[PDB]
């Protein structure tokens, strides 16, 4: 699901990640 | 549409559609055409729903006319089968050449429809028709298909008639065409080919290797394409 | 000028009539049925034209080229030699003697080609006379690959025919393209017609190019003509669904001008064939649209133009689209000079008939 | 509007000394003749610059129009046709080494 | 490779096409449509007509179109000489080159190493590869009909002569369905490309038989035309060429094996576009050091290339009348058509010394089969 996708229903990283793991 | 994911086209033609209805702009006919041909073809191709695809290419139709446009969704409804379908394709090709004038293609589309439907007096007609082009209607046409459909009605109204004389004529017009002298001497058509005359594929030319019937163009031929069956049948048949 | 007609034959052929040549004594044609007809030159005026045809059956492809050749030999030794081209690519050299038993005609083929040049397919040719240049006649052709022949006629070794080889001309262009329309002059040169819009110029005796010209889409050379006396030559380009004539200059490789008529095209439709009178003035023109035009040269302005959809008697009249409104006409037109009907005019046409005007 | 093998015949003139003793046969595309007179006419106006500022001149230069320096036009556009040597040389002005 | 001159040719050589050729140190060998096997010596004396020194032997009565030799050198004193051929009907055969004490005649042997289960499939492209220290066991490999590419090792001794050939497994077609597999290649490295009728080329390792990149050098999918016809290694970079059709196009795309992406074309001006000969490739060869390609093409021309600038260095022409012998020259075919400027149909590049005669003893040499039923013979100017 998808906030676009349901508001238009109605109408009708990864180096961050290895960074914290790593300290 | 073009990968051949039909629910997932249908799904996404659906979504576009209702994210934009009640506008009106430029950018939005576009959108809805493209939806309406998607949907459509999409249905048409796999899901069966007959009534959806001919309510959606009505609605099409409705929304526009063009020359391409009217011609495919001629072709979709003569494909459908319904007697309804192929009733409404003819008459709204007639209204276009009615409303637009006469093109090739339209013209092409009818005597096909005609030859597949087997109408005598509209085959005596596009007979007429098709053997009285200008020549700027025979320049465009490269292929020759209207020689090839003249041949084809000639020999169902006529018993056996040799229809000839149409490819005789186009090669008089046109002797540097590849296409032309298939029915009269495949010697020429080998030769024209053979050294850069003409722009000729690897499976037309291979073809053309083979048809020679010799042991030694069939080898070159099945050299060439080695898939291809005609040549490995031909090579299996000689010893 | 006025041009009177004096016989119309209908319906003489079943397939299209592609080419018509004649001589001093009768006129040859060709269509795509394979049938070879002649039409007896002198008759009568008061005489139906097919009351005086012979027909003979020649090939199953069809034929779409045919030249006749006329000369007196030694002594008094009449020739007559016609030589032909199929669809499928082959020369057909016919003789034709007169029988004074019931004046009837013999239809005699002639082989003179050998084991390779049989293997070749050729398109255009045409005779070439005996002048006071040389003694020896010639023979020019063409072929699917752009090339042309020339072989030097010996008729004599008693009757014994042969055909020498001289040589070989290329194609200008590489690749090369479909060779369309050939001619031979008088004064020596041979000139070559292409689909491209190419227009070459060799010589008999040195077999070397000389000069070389260059004009949906379509623009392929239909007429080469030479001039009778003198240096000219004509030529008759297409251009997109029209019909052009260009003038050129011998001995200088300069472009004289192009003839026209207001609307520079001169045909609404293509142009088909030329052929020039005996002393080389008017020059008459074969159109895709139906109608003949003669010009004169000196002044490079039209003098008439023929309708014969209506018999009774201009502008390029075009409609909306840019197409002629006329139906499609004749193949082929060919002057007679002086004595030779009783100077002429053949005419074969789309309608499957031939014509004649004085 | 050229083709190669007229562009590469035209471009002989800037290497042919021209000092030969016959009479030029015709030209064999008009193209190259109208390439011609643009040379002419260029090199023309570069004598008369040259002449204005009083610069003297080599025995090439000031006989470059007095010399038929395009006689081997013909030559070099039917080498890049596709013509044999023999024919070339039978159709040539000149030598086999100037060629 | 810039000046090439033309040392020796025998015209009307075989009665039908040559369809591939292949050397060695020895000789040259030639497969043909006729059904027969040539070999040519390659130690030809000054004065001596090639086919003077020239064996034949008869295979197949269907004809041969692949060839390819092997060579080496397998104990301290043994030599062996294997040549591989394959026919129309898809047989595989291997044949045993020895020599004569005194006449010096070559015997031909034939050879017996697939089992009746490996002798129903129909084999269309094969490549001996040598011991190049990647593993101790010389490798052969080959493609059918059905898209399947299979591995053998080959063991001379079971020294006692007994051949036989181990399969180590077979690589299937990376799409459904299945395609035709038109050409192989094997690597010093040990790395094995497939070639494809769709414009796919396939990369697996040799150790493992494992596919690693599927990459795709069509110009465009609009038709069913852009088959492959040659796959072709680097001697020692990691490059691979393809030559690849184009709608009556020739092309040819260059990669690098390590990772696998395009690193660009080569095209000459032609009567626009990106396109490599007028005809079609039909044959690619690098040289010793791998800085210079050559591709035959259909069109009666072979091209040099600079691998490094992807640029044109020269062309060398084919002419019927380039036979010395001039009652062996071929002007026309069996139908009268012409052949001054016959097609090219395969190319190879023989190894500095490989080739002696008239000059030739101390830079490569290269040979070459065209469409008039001709080989000939070619060296670099120059030496090394």
């Amino acid at each position: 699901m998808s906030l676009l996708e349901q508001l238009a229903r109605k109408r009708i990283v990864s180096l961050s990640l290895k960074l914290s793991a790593l300290k | 549409l073009g990968l051949g994911n039909f629910e997932l086209s249908i799904e996404n033609a659906d979504l576009s559609q209702g994210i934009i209805s009640e506008s009106s702009d430029e950018k939005s006919m576009k959108t809805k055409i493209s939806n309406h041909i998607c949907l459509g073809l999409s249905y048409f191709f796999l899901n069966d729903f007959d009534q959806t695809l001919n309510q959606f290419q009505e609605l099409l139709s409705i929304s526009k006319d063009s020359k391409h446009l009217v011609v495919l969704i001629a072709k979709v409804l003569y494909d459908v089968g319904e007697s309804d379908t192929k009733e409404i394709a003819l008459q709204e090709l007639t209204e276009y050449i009615a409303t637009s004038g006469a093109d090739l293609l339209v013209t092409l589309t009818i005597a096909a429809m005609s030859i597949l439907d087997d109408k005598r007096e509209d085959l005596s007609i596009i007979l007429e028709e098709l053997k009285a082009l200008p020549l700027s209607k025979q320049i465009i046409d490269k292929h020759k298909d209207a020689p090839y459909l003249i041949e084809e009605i000639t020999k169902r109204l006529y018993r056996n008639d040799t229809g000839k004389q149409v490819w005789q004529r186009s090669a008089y017009f046109f002797p540097n065409n590849l296409k032309v002298w298939e029915r009269l001497d495949k010697n020429i058509q080998r030769r024209i080919a053979s050294n850069g005359q003409n722009k000729v594929t690897a499976e037309e030319m291979s073809k053309l290797y083979c048809e020679s019937k010799n042991l030694r163009s069939i080898q070159r031929g099945m050299f060439l394409c080695p898939w291809n069956v005609t040549a490995v049948k031909a090579l299996n048949e000689c010893f | 000028k006025v041009f009177i007609a004096t016989a119309n034959a209908g319906k003489a052929h079943d397939a299209d009539i592609f080419s018509v040549s004649a001589c001093n004594s009768f006129t040859v044609s060709c269509s795509g049925d394979g049938y070879l007809k002649v039409w007896d030159n002198k008759l009568l005026d008061n005489e139906n034209p097919k009351d005086k045809s012979y027909s003979h059956f020649v090939h199953k492809s069809g034929l779409h080229h045919v030249d006749v050749l006329q000369a007196i030999e030694r002594d008094a030794f009449e020739l007559c030699l016609v030589a032909t081209t199929s669809f499928s690519g082959d020369l057909l050299f016919y003789r034709i003697t007169r029988e004074d038993e019931t004046k009837k005609v013999i239809f005699e083929k002639l082989d003179l080609l050998d084991s390779d040049m049989k293997k070749h397919s050729f398109w255009a040719l045409k005779w070439g006379a005996s002048n006071d240049r040389l003694l020896s006649h010639r023979l020019v052709a063409t072929d699917v690959k752009g090339t042309t022949y020339i072989w030097k006629f010996h008729p004599f070794a008693n009757w014994s025919p042969t055909l020498e080889l001289q040589g070989t001309v290329e194609s200008p262009m590489t690749p090369s393209q479909f060779a369309t329309s050939v001619d031979i002059s008088e004064r020596g040169l041979i000139a070559t017609g292409f689909n491209n819009g190419t227009v070459q110029i060799s010589e008999l005796s040195t077999l070397r190019p000389l000069y070389n010209f260059e004009s949906n889409n379509s623009n392929s050379i239909r007429s080469v003509k030479f001039s009778p006396q003198g240096s000219l030559l004509a030529i008759a380009h297409d251009s997109n669904s029209f019909g052009c004539i260009t003038l050129y200059e011998t001995e200088f490789g300069e472009r004289i001008g192009s003839l026209s008529v207001p609307t520079e095209f001169a045909h609404s439709s293509w142009v088909m064939s030329l052929s020039f009178n005996d002393s080389g003035e008017t020059l008459c023109s074969a159109g895709w649209d139906g109608k003949l035009r003669f010009w004169d040269v000196k002044t490079k302005e039209r003098i008439t133009t023929l309708n014969m959809h209506c018999d009774d008697i201009d502008i390029l009249a075009v409609d909306e689209h840019g197409d002629s409104l006329a139906e499609p006409g004749v193949f082929d037109v060919k002057f007679l000079k002086k004595g030779w009907r009783s100077e002429s005019l053949c005419c074969v046409c789309l309608d499957r008939s031939i014509r004649w005007f004085r | 509007s050229f083709e190669p093998e007229e562009i590469v015949a035209l471009l002989s003139v800037f290497v042919y000394e021209g000092k030969t003793r016959e009479e030029e046969p015709p030209i064999v595309t008009p193209r190259l003749a109208k390439g011609k007179q643009r040379i002419e006419e260029i090199y023309k106006k570069m004598l008369c610059v040259f002449n204005t500022h009083q610069i003297p001149l080599t025995q090439d230069e000031a006989e470059f129009l007095d010399r038929k320096r395009f006689a081997m036009m013909n030559v070099v556009y039917e080498w890049a046709r596709g013509l044999s040597f023999k024919e070339i040389m039978e159709m040539s002005p000149e030598a086999e080494g100037t060629v």
